[PDB]
């Protein structure tokens, strides 16, 4: 369970976090846009404030071009 | 089985009983009034909560923030969602109760006392209607969809923006529903009775319970820009991820002109 | 008080309650519901057809001589041409398919083209709306008296979107926005027969919709009229009988709606 390049290349995602997301089935940038903050809870090192900023950035790229 | 859920249900059903008894009394047209039904329902709910959890904070529209010594737990209450419907004896209205712990919503109840429909959810455990598990709408885009909504009657400086948003969505969706209860609109998104919901300028007690029903039935909830600031702005979009994405994309150009 | 019942109203209520039972049983166990698409966003089920058969069977056991008119069967002509039963077996089929529990059975009886008795029945709430010409309208036996609004300020207007005739979309949206300058809010429920019953009961203050079919409003029109209201087309005339462009409410609400709408009307709506 590996991440895609559009997720690995998103600012603020380190390689560790990328692989932690892919472990939960969040493997691409478009998958990250579809999450709620609650879906990312209890990720070592990931605050709720950063979870929200990452999901917003994924939507800006994938949904709003 | 969550104990707090048990108490939230108990309070909602006691308030609903009282509302339904006042629904049977003569309305303003027939009479051609001293009992605030919202306030009497509010009192029943606060009494039921405090008899089990006297330390907790309670927040409602009629009373504002009643601070408790345990500020880590808040009950967020609409004692009667759908006041105009009740006044005209249109029998679509609800009691809404949400419990938030350390800033996260953990328990939700929306209770329709005229149909005896109890919508419940707890965080990480799913959502139910009268015991049956809810899974939301299967729509993959807006083709053929029914969107619930409300008009900005409390904020008419936004009337033109809102009418423009409705008109553009209507070229993609099939129809709309305007019921008069945001709490039940969100419950109906969770049940798949409508395919999504949007409204401007709601207050936290309007949607605090309904938004957890949606998310526990597979949906997402966002603000009108796609962010997570809806608890602060009260501009709500809700539905499954494909429906929400399509709604936000459709609306975006009009929002830019407004700002 | 002493209760009574007109004989044709008795049979209309019997037919609507039997069809309504069948509809509600299929709602609770929809494993056998089969939907089919008529036209644009317009559906018909096997439940619709079974309810229609129940209504026709009930009418014909007591009045085999009378004509019956429905959408799916057309005009079933009878030997007594003075009387016509005008039926909608299930109004609100999109709500029914989605399990949104707001739908109804509508039955009107006309003598020489004039409505004499009417029934609109909600089988999920068990709400029976009835009317007899010259004798008033009722909900579950209680007499209806409409809304007391004197103009559009503070009013709640029921409406339907032109989801089956979207060539009217731009004009309809303009009419809604202009009405919103004066009224308070709208309701969009998905049953036109129940929207007209709610005007009669004062649960909303008025109603407007483009292009309804005759069985959509035949019964609801008599409910509105027997509770003190009027029905007109979008210019205040009588052509709604031919176009289905309907405005309904008490006389002062309808006058105010028509004055607001006048300058937004397209040629097709004139
Ligand atoms: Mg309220
Ligand atoms: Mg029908």
């Amino acid at each position: 369970n590996k991440p895609a390049d559009d997720l690995l290349n998103l600012e603020g995602v380190d390689r560790d976090l990328a692989f932690k997301l892919a472990a939960r089935g969040v493997c691409t940038l478009e998958d990250l846009a579809e999450q709620g903050i609650d879906d990312l809870a209890d990720i070592e090192g990931l605050t709720d404030e950063k979870a929200g900023a990452l999901i917003m950035a994924a939507r800006n790229i994938c949904w709003f071009g | 089985m969550h104990p707090m859920l048990n108490i939230a249900v108990r309070a909602a059903r006691k308030a609903g009983n009282l509302i339904a008894k006042n629904y049977e009394t003569p309305d303003a047209v027939e009479a051609s009034f001293v009992t605030n039904v919202d306030k009497a329902a509010e009192a029943v709910i606060i009494d039921t909560i405090r008899k089990s959890y006297p330390q907790h904070t309670i927040i409602t529209e009629e009373s504002g923030e009643l601070e408790g010594t345990d500020q880590d737990v808040q009950w967020v209450i609409d004692p009667l969602d759908g006041t105009t419907n009740f006044i005209k004896r249109l029998p679509h209205f609800a009691v809404s109760i949400a419990v938030r712990i350390k800033g996260r919503t953990e328990v939700a109840v929306v209770y329709d006392p005229m149909r005896n429909e109890l919508f419940t959810a707890t965080r990480g455990q799913g959502a139910q209607l009268n015991g049956y598990r809810l899974r939301g709408s299967t729509a993959r885009d807006l083709d053929g969809t029914i969107l619930a909504t409300g008009f900005p009657f409390k904020a008419k400086q936004y009337a033109t923006t809102y009418i423009n948003i409705v008109g553009k969505l209507f070229n993609e969706c099939a129809d709309f529903r305007r019921t008069g209860s945001a709490a039940l609109d969100l419950a109906y998104v969770a049940a798949g009775r409508v395919d999504g919901f949007f409204e401007i300028g709601l207050r936290p007690w309007d949607f605090a319970a309904g938004e957890l029903l949606v998310r526990e039935a597979g949906g997402i909830v966002s603000d009108f820009t796609g962010g997570h600031n809806y608890m602060l702005t009260g501009n709500i979009v809700a539905g499954n991820p494909r429906v929400v994405k399509a709604m936000l994309a459709n609306m975006r150009d009009e929002l830019s002109d407004a700002l």
